[PDB]
């Protein structure tokens, strides 16, 4: 098995348009995920709220859907609850709360796209390990 | 006005607040104004366990016990609605608070009685024609006693109610009829009765204080054995605000 | 005589759908638009005589009522099991990932 | 003097007493075989060879006698499920008696 | 002067067992710890170790044998709080919360430290070189690590090692679950220390026994060829050196008895120092090596190693240990 | 769980102790679970919720600020637990977080 | 892989409970103790046979006299510990005897485990624990730990069995 | 019934214990009759097969798969998020042959108890009262014989080493020669080790 462009092909929007990430983009997304998110999102789970996770099905059932690149980038800019009824930027890292979350200060749009691409590609690589918790370790 | 650093380690945090000795007033109650218990504290001072005689008919009196779980027994921060009924009786319905404490008391002979000292979902009313809370007001009421262990508790062999094994796995071929009492955990919700006797009133600040006696059952170990009847005696304090 | 009530509840419709009176709130994650606001309202206002009484929760908006109508077929109502709802297990039943 | 773990070294240059010690050991082993067979015969239940065979009953020396051809008892039963079998002298009891003698 | 006579008696080398000033502290503390241990191991009521009102019975009278019996560590509700008898309202409360464990371990640790000091003291009174106490510092450091330092780092004496055989095994298994001690280099150095200590003990014993000079006949024990206090060496050091130098090669063999016995002292003592330090450093949660999901294929699939199998075993222990005591996802202490 | 509508004062854990709030042996209202051993902890993010009798239910219900929630989440996910090769978390954690506390 | 072997024997065989392994542990730890204590005792009862402050040069291999004082060592350990060796030959045979006997006992236990003849459980404790849900010992807790080891380790440790344990059948405690 | 009795893990000699003494019957009772073959079906009528217990496992979960190996039912440990419970899947058990021939059970406690028996292979009725059986497996005389003779063979390896050593080293049994030459054990003097005639 290799990191083929079919593996690195992920939804871009909710309409159905797709994008293909480069391996450098995927590796930079993994590095930035480990830098800014993995302390609470290691393995695709959420440490401080285990009932939600970063599985593609869970992101797809979110409001608005977060199973594409644009939805995940929008979440990184303006995070909300799962039903999209309240904004949670004061307790979740974001660009709009980069003053209280300093690790989000130097994140560019390309960094956000790479992080979103890593989040979307990791289940396709790891199977049930992504978001599975310690059962699948 | 004692800070936390004046209180920690001393045991005063388990004590209910006391009213002054020169305070035996009356707190007036308008039948239109709604009232609340902003703070109900219950500090138990004595646990009595009903003995189980061998014969079917005997005295069956309560015996004293020794507390072994230290100063972890008081219920505090209990809030509720104090409504006035059409008969003039005052009904207290609790909503939330630290309304339960697990307590283990040791009977003579070394046997330990665990119990969930609680006033969970207490509804307590007075006699009719109470227009002012005096030192003769009594609150008689009932509460729910849930199971001492909740449904996720695992016994030493890994059996439980909502989780765990359903059989004795270390005896894979033993007969299961004799072990059905230990294999099948049961959740019990019993009823308790409590009487709160008002002894001191502060008509200015709305505070009342007095003594309580409650009756409930002890832990049954998820239905493994029969519970013991426990009477709890102590003092109480209640802050009555106009809502 | 001695029966495990949780397994008996799994035998009912509690084991197939979301019971409005018994199920832990995290199960409301598995449908769109229920968690956490509508789920909090549903768990707060339980018990329910029937499923469609979830539309009569006080303070519901038109959007939330439409969301509940779209998930009406995913709900059941059974008798309130004491072991499932005591100890605050409808908000935290001790199960995480 | 001799340590305890060397007491039997007095037999090393005494062939007659070494033969006597070997004879005593052989007598002990044969007596064990006879008495073990007698104990097993006292405890064995031969009624159901299908679901209660000898290996379910902790029988240790009975299968060896059965292996070389001793299958019957003077009490009339056999391990193979037959009854009133007439096993002659060489039953389990006869083998045990021969070992004791 | 009564004080001069008492000082002469305390420091006297003519006593059958030397006391000394370290022994003046050591005898009452170790007597108290021993008496309380025997009484608690036979007759203590069950102890709520995890602080969750789930008492664990460890005494013989409450249904234990020698293997399963233990003095159960004090309650998790107590934590690191000092819990003497007079802090409890009654003896029943003190026994319920595991007070005997704190009494025994505090008296034992003080008495064993004074045992080390007493070893120095007697070596000084006899004109000996003083470093036997340094060798004894390795098991003493181990006892301090499992009874004091690990509770301090974890924040509760409930996480100290129970005073029993099966309680010790429980301590080992939960420790591997939480810290992966097998993958810690200090524990590996400790295993090298104890395996090498057993190896070099068997080696030195067999090499000295092999080269014993013939002093007795074939009937008697060879041990009667040595007389206590004799001046000559009872074995041929050169013959043992020749054997062991032909067994491997000449320069892997000690021809110096003093260097050999220093090596015999030094190898297990340094190894046990390192494993005691491993227990203490894991008490501050600096755990053994974590190689979970270290080997990754070209696509990104996890290729398991033996470390992943160890991780599966550790996960089983982790999710089953103290099965009712955890309310939250992370076992932070 | 309080944001989800739970009553944290009356919530009962598996053993019958309070899931979130219990009493220390001297009566103080403290956090439940295994962290009952750590009830002597004092920190600037926790002291605004402490009253004379320990943790106060009303200030828990009404006076928890977003900076305190941020601080609690950050300190929970940077616990001083890690491996010798600097893998953050418990010994059973996978290799993604490079953290050992100073 | 050897660490996996250790954890396998704990989870499946309860090898710590085995008395033959206990004798092996006693032999190995006693051998390490004897090694350390004999080396330290010899090094600290040395005779002064030179003027160097480092004493290793004060030994010549062809010398006839003992390099350390057996009498002083005997008196030291008689007053510290109560008992002491007085026979050097018996001391060194004992140093041979302890770890060798321990290793042989552990080998016997491993033969028993080859036939799955384990010291897994005490039957009296298990009958009591089955009938009494309040009876807990450290041994019963160890049995629960063994159940966890087996269930969580077996699908990957024994891939030929094709174990598919769903998440709901895995024994877990609360939370965690 | 004999053939079915062989297909039962209580007759496996690798299932006993070192100090679980006595006959195999004292383990699990005296076998009385075969209950017959248990066939498990879910509520859609598909046959389910109980995963048998290997000899390594003192305890084993109950897992029911179809013919293609896909897990279809189980007895869950945690029941809050159970999906494959016997109650959810409508698992029933029927018996063919034996005592329970033609009998079908639908009550989930009964079906679960029969599945817990079915992990041991064939299901049998036992008399646990005659010998006061504890319900804990014991090994056969095959296992006890193999254990005793493997242990004895190991100890006799030590005996062979000891007596061969005493045979070949009889002249030095009480000690080595007091006047052993220091130029007989040093390197360089002889050419062949321990041979005086090859001295340089
Ligand atoms: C048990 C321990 C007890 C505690 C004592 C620790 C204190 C001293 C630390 C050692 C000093 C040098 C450390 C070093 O340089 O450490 C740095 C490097 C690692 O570098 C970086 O280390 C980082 C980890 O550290 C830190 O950096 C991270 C940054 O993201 C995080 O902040 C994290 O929290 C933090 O820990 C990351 O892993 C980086 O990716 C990685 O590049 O350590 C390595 O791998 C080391 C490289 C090989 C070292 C070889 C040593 C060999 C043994 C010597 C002794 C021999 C025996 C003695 C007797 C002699 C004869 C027998
Ligand atoms: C007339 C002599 C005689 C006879 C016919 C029997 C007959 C019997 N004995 Mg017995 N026995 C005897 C004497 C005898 N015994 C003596 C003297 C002793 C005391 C030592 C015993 C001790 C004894 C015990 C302890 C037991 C029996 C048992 C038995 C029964 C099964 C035998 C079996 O499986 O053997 C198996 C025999 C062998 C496998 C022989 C092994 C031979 C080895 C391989 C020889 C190797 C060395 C050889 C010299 C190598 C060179 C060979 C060369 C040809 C190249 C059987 C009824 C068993 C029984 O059922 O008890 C009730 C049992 O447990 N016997
Ligand atoms: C206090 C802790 C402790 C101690 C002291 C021991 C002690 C022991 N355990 Mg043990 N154990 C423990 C805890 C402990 N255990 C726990 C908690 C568990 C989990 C249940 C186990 C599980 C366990 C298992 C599973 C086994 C042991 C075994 C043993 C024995 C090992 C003997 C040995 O040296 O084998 C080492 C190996 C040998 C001596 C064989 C010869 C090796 C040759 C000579 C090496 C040649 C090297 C050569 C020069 C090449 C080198 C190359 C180089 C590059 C490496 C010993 C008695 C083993 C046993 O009982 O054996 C019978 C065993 O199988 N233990
Ligand atoms: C080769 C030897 C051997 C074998 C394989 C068997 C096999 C059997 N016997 Mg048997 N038996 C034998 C010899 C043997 N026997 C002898 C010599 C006698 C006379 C004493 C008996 C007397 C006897 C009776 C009376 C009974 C049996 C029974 C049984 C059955 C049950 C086994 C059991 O409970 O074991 C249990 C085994 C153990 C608990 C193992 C003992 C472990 C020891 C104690 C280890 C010692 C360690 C040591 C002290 C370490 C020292 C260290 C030091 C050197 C440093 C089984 C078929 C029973 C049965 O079912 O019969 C119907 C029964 O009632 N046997
Ligand atoms: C055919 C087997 C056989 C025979 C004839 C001998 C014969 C002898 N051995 Mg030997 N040995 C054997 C097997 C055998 N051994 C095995 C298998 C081992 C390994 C364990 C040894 C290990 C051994 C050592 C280490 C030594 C001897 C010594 C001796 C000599 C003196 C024995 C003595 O006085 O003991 C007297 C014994 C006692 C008074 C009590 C022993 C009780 C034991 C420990 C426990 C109970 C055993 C039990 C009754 C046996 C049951 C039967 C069993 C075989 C199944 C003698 C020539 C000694 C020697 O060479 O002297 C110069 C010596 O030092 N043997
Ligand atoms: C009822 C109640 C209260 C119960 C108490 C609770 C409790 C749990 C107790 C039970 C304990 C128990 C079950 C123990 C089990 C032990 C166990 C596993 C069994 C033993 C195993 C065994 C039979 C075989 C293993 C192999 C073997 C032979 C081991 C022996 C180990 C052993 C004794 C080693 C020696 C240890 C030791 C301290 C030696 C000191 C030697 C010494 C005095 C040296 C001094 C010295 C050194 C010199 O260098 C010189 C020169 C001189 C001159 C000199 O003097
Ligand atoms: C002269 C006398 C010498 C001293 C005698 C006492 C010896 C010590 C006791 C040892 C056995 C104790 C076991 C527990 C007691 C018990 O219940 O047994 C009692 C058991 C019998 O078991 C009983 O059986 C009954 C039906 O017969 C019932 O089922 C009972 O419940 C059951 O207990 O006795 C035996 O099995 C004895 C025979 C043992 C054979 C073992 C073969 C393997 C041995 C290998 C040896 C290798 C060791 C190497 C060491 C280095
Ligand atoms: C449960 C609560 C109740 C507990 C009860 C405890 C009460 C203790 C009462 C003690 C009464 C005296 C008995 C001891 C006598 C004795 O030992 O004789 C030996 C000599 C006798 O006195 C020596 O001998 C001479 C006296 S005589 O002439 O021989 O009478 C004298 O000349 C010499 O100076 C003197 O040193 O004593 C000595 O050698 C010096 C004192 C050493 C005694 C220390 C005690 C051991 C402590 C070990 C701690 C751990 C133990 C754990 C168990 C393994
Ligand atoms: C750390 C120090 C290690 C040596 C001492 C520890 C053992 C003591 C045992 C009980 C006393 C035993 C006893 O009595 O020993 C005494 C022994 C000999 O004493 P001497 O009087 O001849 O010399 C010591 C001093 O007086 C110096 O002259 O001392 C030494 O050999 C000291 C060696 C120091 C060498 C410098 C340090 C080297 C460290 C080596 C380890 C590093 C590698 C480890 C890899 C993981
Ligand atoms: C602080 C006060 C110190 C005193 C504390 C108590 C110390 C007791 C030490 C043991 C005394 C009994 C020794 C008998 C044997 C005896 O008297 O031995 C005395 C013996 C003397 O040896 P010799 O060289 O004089 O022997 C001559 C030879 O020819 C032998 O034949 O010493 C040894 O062999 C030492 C090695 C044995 C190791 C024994 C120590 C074992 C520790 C205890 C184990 C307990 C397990 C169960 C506990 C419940
Ligand atoms: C403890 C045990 C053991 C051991 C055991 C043994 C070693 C035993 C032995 C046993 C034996 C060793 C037995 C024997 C017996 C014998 C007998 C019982 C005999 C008898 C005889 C008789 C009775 C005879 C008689 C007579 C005479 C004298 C002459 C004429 C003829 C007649 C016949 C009359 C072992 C280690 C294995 C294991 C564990 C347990
Ligand atoms: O106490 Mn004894 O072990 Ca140290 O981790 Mn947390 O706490 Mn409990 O769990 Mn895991
Ligand atoms: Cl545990
Ligand atoms: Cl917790």
């Amino acid at each position: 098995a290799e990191l083929t462009p079919e593996v690195l092909t992920v939804p871009l929007n909710s309409e159905g348009k797709t994008i293909t990430l480069t391996e450098k983009q995927y590796l930079e997304g993994k590095r930035l995920f480990q830098y800014a998110c993995a302390s609470c999102h290691v393995g695709g789970i959420t440490k401080t709220n285990p009932s939600l996770d970063l599985r593609t099905e869970t992101l797809a059932l979110a409001t608005p859907p977060r199973d594409n690149i644009e939805g995940l980038v929008d979440y990184m800019k303006n995070p909300t609850t799962y039903d999209g009824e309240q904004e949670i930027a004061e307790v979740h890292p974001s660009l709009r709360s980069a003053d209280i979350f300093p690790k989000m200060r130097n994140l560019t749009e390309k960094d956000l796209v790479a992080i979103a691409g890593h989040i979307l590609v990791e289940p396709k690589i790891l199977g049930d390990k992504w978001g599975g918790g310690k059962v699948y370790y | 006005t004692l800070t936390y650093d004046d209180i920690v380690g001393t045991g005063l945090a388990n004590k209910c607040p006391t009213l002054d000795d020169t305070a035996r007033g009356a707190y007036p109650i308008d039948s239109s104004q709604t009232y609340r218990i902003a703070r109900l504290c219950l500090q138990p001072t004595t646990f009595l366990v009903k003995e189980e005689p061998k014969n079917k008919r005997q005295e069956a009196e309560f015996v004293p016990t020794k507390l072994v779980t230290r100063e972890t027994t008081s219920l505090d921060q209990i809030q509720g609605e104090l409504k006035v009924n059409s008969d003039g009786s005052l009904t207290f319905v609790e909503e939330d608070g630290i309304d339960f404490q697990p307590v283990t008391v040791q009977m003579a002979g070394g046997e330990r009685i665990p119990l969930l000292f609680t006033v969970k979902n207490l509804v307590a009313s007075t006699q009719p024609n109470v227009t002012s809370i005096t030192t003769s007001t009594d609150f008689k009421g009932e509460f729910n006693v849930p199971s001492y262990r909740t449904a996720n508790f695992l016994d030493p062999k890994g059996r439980g109610l909502a989780s765990g094994y359903d059989s004795a796995i270390a005896l894979p071929q033993a007969k299961e009829e004799e072990l059905a009492r230990a294999n099948v955990k049961r959740f019990s919700l019993t009823k308790g009765q409590i009487s709160l006797n008002v002894a001191k009133v502060d008509g200015r600040t709305g505070e009342i204080a007095g003594t309580f006696e409650s009756e409930q059952l002890s832990d049954d170990d998820m239905g493994a054995h029969e519970p013991h009847e426990v009477k709890i005696q102590g003092v109480f304090y209640a802050s009555i605000e106009p809502a | 005589e001695l029966v495990n009530v949780v397994d008996e509840k799994l035998g009912t419709a509690y084991g197939e759908k979301i019971d409005l009176n018994n199920t832990n709130i995290a199960a409301f994650i598995q449908y769109r638009g229920l968690y956490p606001t509508l789920a909090k309202l549903i768990v707060k206002n339980a018990p329910y005589e029937s499923v469609e009484d979830v539309l009569n929760i006080p303070g519901l908006t038109e959007r939330q009522k439409q969301i509940l109508r779209e998930n009406l077929e995913h709900f059941t109502v059974t008798e309130v099991e004491t072991a499932l709802v005591e100890g605050g297990d409808r908000y935290n039943n001790g199960l995480y990932k | 003097g001799l340590p305890w773990y060397r007491v039997h070294t007095v037999l090393i240059n005494d062939p007659g007493r070494l033969i006597a010690a070997h004879l005593m050991h052989t007598a002990l082993v044969a007596g064990w075989a006879g008495s073990m067979a007698l104990y097993e015969l006292a405890t064995f239940d031969p009624s159901d060879p299908v679901l209660n065979p000898m290996w379910r009953q902790g029988m240790f020396v009975l299968p060896f006698m059965a292996r070389l051809g001793v299958t019957g008892s003077w009490s009339g039963w056999s391990i193979t499920g037959e009854t009133g079998i007439d096993p002659g002298f060489w039953s389990f009891e006869g083998v045990a008696l021969a070992h004791i003698v | 002067n009564l004080w001069e006579r008492f000082c002469n008696w305390v420091t006297s080398t003519d006593n059958r067992l030397y006391v000394g000033w370290f022994g003046v502290i050591m005898i009452p503390t170790l007597l108290a710890a021993t008496i309380c241990f025997v009484i608690a191991f036979i007759a203590a009521p069950p102890v709520d170790i995890d602080g969750i009102r789930e008492p664990v019975s460890g005494s013989l009278l409450y249904g234990n044998n020698i293997i399963t019996g233990a003095v159960v560590p004090s309650s998790n509700a107590i934590g690191l709080h000092f819990y003497p008898i007079w802090e409890a309202a009654s003896l029943d409360e003190w026994l319920y919360n595991g007070g005997p464990y704190q009494l025994i371990i505090f008296h034992f640790l003080l008495g064993a430290s004074c045992y080390m000091g007493r070893q120095w003291e007697l070596s000084y009174r006899l004109g000996m070189r003083p470093w036997i106490c340094v060798a004894y510092s390795a098991p003493l450091a181990s006892a301090f690590a499992v009874f004091l330092i690990y509770p301090i780092g974890q924040g509760s004496f409930s996480d100290g090692m129970p005073l029993g055989i099966s309680g010790t095994f429980n301590f080992m298994i939960v420790f591997q679950a939480e810290h992966n001690i097998l993958m810690h280099p200090f524990h590996q150095l400790g295993v090298a220390g104890v395996f090498g200590g057993a190896l070099f003990c068997a080696m030195h014993g067999s090499l000295v026994t092999s080269s014993l000079i013939r002093e007795t006949t074939e009937t008697e024990s060879a041990n009667y060829g040595y007389k206590f206090g004799q001046e000559e060496e009872t074995y041929n050091i050169v013959a043992a050196h020749g054997y062991f130098g032909r067994l491997i090669f000449q320069y892997a063999s000690f021809n110096n008895s003093r260097s050999l016995h220093f090596f015999l002292a030094a190898w297990p003592v340094v190894g046990v120092w390192f494993t005691a330090l491993g227990i203490s450093t894991m008490a501050f949660n600096l755990n053994g090596f974590n190689f979970n999901h270290s080997v990754i294929d070209a696509k990104g699939n996890v290729i398991n190693t033996w470390a992943d199998i160890i991780n599966r075993a550790n996960l089983g222990m982790e999710v089953m240990h103290e099965r009712n005591a955890h309310n939250f996802p992370l076992d932070l202490a | 769980d309080q944001k989800l509508g739970a009553n944290v004062g009356s919530a009962q854990g598996p053993t019958g102790l309070g899931k979130y709030l219990m009493r220390s042996p001297t009566g103080e209202i403290i956090f439940g679970g295994e962290t009952m051993r750590f009830w002597d902890f004092r920190g600037p993010w926790l002291e605004p919720l402490r009253g004379p009798n320990g943790l106060d239910l009303n200030k828990i219900k009404n006076d928890i600020q977003p900076w305190q929630e941020r601080r609690a989440a950050e300190y929970m996910t940077h616990a001083p637990l890690g491996s010798l090769n600097s893998v953050g978390g418990v010994a059973t954690e996978i290799n993604s977080v490079n953290f050992v506390s100073p | 892989a050897i660490f996996r072997f250790l954890l396998f024997f704990q989870g499946f065989h309860n090898w710590t409970l085995n008395p033959f392994h206990m004798m092996g542990v006693a032999g190995v730890l006693g051998g390490a103790l004897l090694c350390a204590i004999h080396g330290a005792t010899v090094e600290n009862t040395l005779f002064q046979d030179g003027e160097g402050a480092s004493t290793f040069r004060a030994f010549n291999p062809t010398q006839a006299e003992e390099t350390y004082s057996m009498v002083t060592a005997n008196r030291f350990w008689s007053q510290i510990f109560g008992i002491a060796f007085s026979n050097k030959r018996w001391l060194h045979f004992f140093m041979l005897f302890v770890p060798v006997t321990g290793l042989w006992m552990s080998a016997i236990g491993v033969v028993g485990l080859a036939l799955n003849l384990r010291s897994y459980d005490f039957i009296s404790q298990e009958i009591r624990a089955a009938e009494d849900p309040e009876f807990e010992t450290f041994y019963t807790k160890n049995l629960l730990l063994n159940e966890g080891i087996r269930a969580w380790m077996a699908p990957q440790d024994q891939p030929h069995e094709n174990f598919v344990f769903p998440e709901e059948v895995l024994p877990r405690g609360n939370a965690l | 019934e004999k053939l079915a009795f062989y297909d039962y893990i209580g007759n496996n000699p690798a299932k006993g214990g070192l100090f679980r003494t006595g006959p195999m019957n004292k383990g699990d009772g005296i076998a009385q009759a075969w209950k017959g073959h248990a066939v498990f079906r879910n509520k859609e009528g598909e046959e389910l097969f109980v995963r048998r217990m290997p000899a390594f496992f003192e305890s084993f979960p109950v897992i029911l798969t179809d013919k293609n190996g896909v897990v279809k039912a189980d007895i869950p440990f945690r029941r809050a998020e159970s999906k494959y419970s016997f109650e959810q899947q409508g698992v029933t058990v029927s018996f063919y042959g034996g005592e329970l021939n033609g009998q079908t059970f639908t009550d989930p406690p009964t079906v679960k108890s029969y599945a817990r028996k079915a992990i041991f292979g064939e299901i049998f009725e036992f008399d646990t009262e005659t010998l006061n059986s504890d319900g804990i497996f014991r090994t056969s005389p095959r296992g006890w014989f193999t254990f005793a003779h493997a242990v004895f063979a190991l100890l006799f390896f030590f005996g062979h080493i000891w007596h061969g050593a005493r045979t070949l080293f009889r002249d030095v049994f009480s000690g080595i020669d007091p006047e052993l030459s220091p130029e007989q054990v040093e390197w360089g003097f002889y050419q062949k080790v321990g041979d005086v005639t090859t001295r340089r």
